[PDB]
Parts: structure tokens; sequence; C-alpha cells
């Protein structure tokens, strides 16, 4: 099943998370996202350590989308870029996006007002099993997180990994 | 930036901020508290005063906000406990950060500890810990820019002496021992005219600073210079 949160700063916008395991049509979904035929952002679920991560990225994405000041082409790509610790757009869509061999995929989309997204059709497009977002810990790989964010011993000594992750995401646009 | 779009972001951000619990209306900024996507949060709004050239006004709010955001990142990476940055809105100059739930400023702990103890000697352990924190901070070449006892919090459980630094709007990077001693001298002045008869306690912090920083000797010599020159 799904996970949905309102955005505090943009109250008419819902952010919805969908998680899938045993995904067979990985590369196909990938090319369908490049095309613009599938809804939302396809994210590498193994380096997401918490929905708060996705929500911080979605909040900054909607903020710059409304300002017409995004770094990437679309809202869907902006969400993924904000997940990156650094400002290299291409490394970021490649790393935090889905690979051809992914068997786990996370779908994040943003609805505003009453314009809904065909959730059934989007689930309809994935050859895999939509699991509760509660299973995200099973799919998240702390080793890969600590590697792609380059998290210190020093950072672990004064907070969570989530906390260091959020701090890099939230301040990279000034560093 | 489209004018209409920008103004909409500003009125969106103040609509949100209104309704929140005001924590502190300060000289340059308002601090509110609330929730940000499920987490306990504090929001520092560097509001425009209208009493000056709005270009100068917005430049100032922006530079403070960018300075604090940059420092809070640099603290986290360097193992220096300060609030996690959630989101920085540069259209309005608001910093969204984790609230240090239940915190007490170090100033309030000092005044409340010298009204019951009647002595500063119970504060020595506080002093030592602060020496460690500022030591590590200075050793990564971070200058706080406004070291006061109101810009240090104590994270519950209060008695473990878990210190969290805050207010980095004037922070910056420098290996200059003079800049570090100036940082310490601002703190000493703060002590002098906030917590009377705490000179024993500043020296206690200084001793522990000397011990936990191996770049300390030049810093303390420059601090003596600054004490003398007064600047
Ligand atoms: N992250 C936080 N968690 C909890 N309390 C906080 C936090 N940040 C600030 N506060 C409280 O709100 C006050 C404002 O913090 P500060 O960063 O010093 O803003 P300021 O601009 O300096 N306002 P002022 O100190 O009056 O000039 C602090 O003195 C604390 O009492
Ligand atoms: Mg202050
Ligand atoms: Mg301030």
């Amino acid at each position: 099943m799904q996970l949905t949160h309102q955005l505090d700063l943009f109250p008419e916008c819902r952010v919805t998370l969908l998680l899938f395991k045993d995904v067979k049509n990985a590369g196909d979904l990938r090319r369908k996202a490049m095309e613009g035929t599938i809804d939302g952002s396809l994210i590498n679920p193994t380096v997401i350590v918490d929905p708060f991560q996705i929500l911080v990225a979605a909040n900054k994405a909607v903020h710059l989308y409304k300002l017409g000041k995004m770094k990437t082409r679309t809202l869907s790509t902006e969400i993924i870029f904000n997940l990156s610790p650094n400002n290299n757009i291409s490394e970021a869509l490649k790393k935090f996006g889905i690979s051809a061999n992914d068997t786990s995929i996370l779908i994040v989309y943003i609805e505003e007002g009453e314009k809904q997204i065909n959730q059934e059709y989007l689930i309809s497009q994935v050859e895999g099993h939509q699991v509760s977002l509660k299973n995200l810990p099973e799919i998240m790989n702390i080793t890969e997180v600590k590697k792609i964010y380059k998290l210190s011993s020093q950072e672990e000594s004064i907070g969570t990994l989530l906390d260091a992750i959020i701090c890099r995401m939230s301040t990279k646009d000034v560093l | 930036p489209e004018a209409e779009a920008l103004a909409a972001a500003r009125e969106r951000s103040s609509r949100f901020l209104s309704g929140l619990e005001l924590v502190k209306q300060g000289a340059e900024a308002r601090v509110f508290r609330g929730r940000f996507q499920g987490r306990a949060a504090v929001i520092k709004h560097r509001f425009p005063k209208g009493y000056r050239h709005p270009a100068l006004e917005a430049r100032l709010g922006r530079r403070r906000t960018v300075q604090e955001a940059r420092a809070l990142l640099r603290c986290r990476r360097a193992g220096i406990s300060a609030p996690v940055v959630f989101f920085v809105d540069y259209a309005s100059n608001c910093l969204y950060m984790e609230e240090i739930e239940g915190s007490v400023t170090v100033r309030d702990y000092i005044q409340s500890t010298m009204e019951t103890e009647k002595t500063p000697q119970g504060l020595s352990n506080l002093a030592k810990t602060i020496g460690q924190v500022l030591a590590r901070m200075h050793d990564e070449d971070l200058i706080h820019g406004d070291l006061t006892t109101s810009n240090m919090l104590l994270k519950p459980p209060l008695e473990q002496l878990n210190i969290v630094l805050i207010d980095f709007g004037l922070s910056f990077i420098s290996a200059l021992p003079e800049d570090k001693g100036v940082d310490l001298y601002v703190l000493e002045k703060a002590f002098l005219s906030t917590h009377p008869n705490t000179e024993t306690v500043f020296e206690a912090f200084l001793k522990s600073y000397s011990t936990s920083s191996k770049k300390a000797r030049p810093v303390l010599k420059k601090l003596d210079e600054v004490r003398l020159r007064g600047r």
C-alpha cells in the first residue's frame, strides 16, 4: 500500500510514496520515465533511509518549482536531484534514480488540489509487488547510503544518518 | 525571479509563520516553533524592517541566512553539535531547523545555578565541557561570530551537559588565531555583563580550551592582545 503526506509549506500539495519489490520491467520503466509516459519520480529505494528524506526533497522541489527556479527540467527530476549531496545534476539523476537492474523501485509523485494521478494505472505499469512503505528498511542498504553521501564518523557521533543526510540536502545549494 | 511568483512565495511563507508559536522576537529576526513534515522545528525569519533601502535590507537578511546555513552544515560535518538544517527559504530568508526540544540556554542554567548554589564552583563541569566544544569548533577553523551564553543550549537531560551551539548568522571560516581570540573575547565580555562574579568560570573554560585544542597557544596569546587593545 501507499504512504501520503501533506506538505506543510504548500498545504494544497500531497506527496505520495509507492514502494515495489521484485521489479522485473526495470529498464522499461526507466525509459518510460525519460519519455514522460509514466507519472512521478523513479527513485533508488536502497539509499532512502526515511520518508522524511523524500519529503524534504519534495518540499524544496515544490518551492523552486513555484518560483520557476529549479535546477533540473521538471518537478519529477527536481525531486530526485534534491536527494543528492552534491550539485552535479547528471551524477544525481543517475545515482538516485533507478538502474536497469533494479528489483526495488520507489515512486514519488506530487498532486496539487484535486488534480489526481491515476494511481491504479501507475501501479498497473510495474511488473513487481507493491509493498507497504514499512518495508523500506529491508530495502535500504546502510552501506550504500554511508558511501553515496560520504557520511563521517564525526557525523555519526552527534546525530542520526538521516540528520546528516538532511543537512547536506538542505544546504548544498549554498556550498 | 518573476516578481509575482516571488511575492507569492513571501506571502505563502508568512501565512505559514503566522499561527505558529512565537518563541523570540529579536532585533533582526523572529524565531517560531512548530512542526515541519513531522519533525519538531524552529523557524528563524530574518524579516525586513522597512526602515532602509530594501535592496540593502534584503541583501542583509540573505547574507545572514546564507552564513548560518553554511555554518550549520560545516558544524554537522565536523562533529560539532548544532541544529540540523531542514530547509532554507531564500525568497523570505527563513531557516527551518530541528528544534532542540526542551533545551535551556546556558545563560539560564548559569543564573539559576548561582541563585541556589550562591557560588560559581558548581559550574566548573559546565565550563570544562564548553572548553571542549569551542575547542573542536575552533580547531576546524570555524568562528562563531557571537559566542554568548544565550547562543548555547543544554539538551535534556540537562545535567549531562550536552551543549548545542546556535545563532550562526555571523559565522565564518578562519585559521587566524586573532579571529579565534576575538571569538573568545566576545564570549568573555558576554560573561562579564550577563553573569556577574563568574570570572572563575571563564578561566575554567579557558584552561579546558587550552587543554583540548592543540592550536590554542597562539589563540590565547592573541586573546591577551585583544583584552589589552580591547579589539
Ligand atoms: N534550534 C533551536 N532549538 C531550540 N530553541 C532554539 C533554537 N534556535 C533558537 N532557539 C531559541 O530561540 C532563541 C533565538 O535563537 P537565535 O539563534 O539566537 O536567534 P537570534 O536572532 O539571536 N534572536 P536574539 O538572541 O534575541 O537576538 C534562542 O536564544 C533560543 O532560546
Ligand atoms: Mg542570539
Ligand atoms: Mg540572530
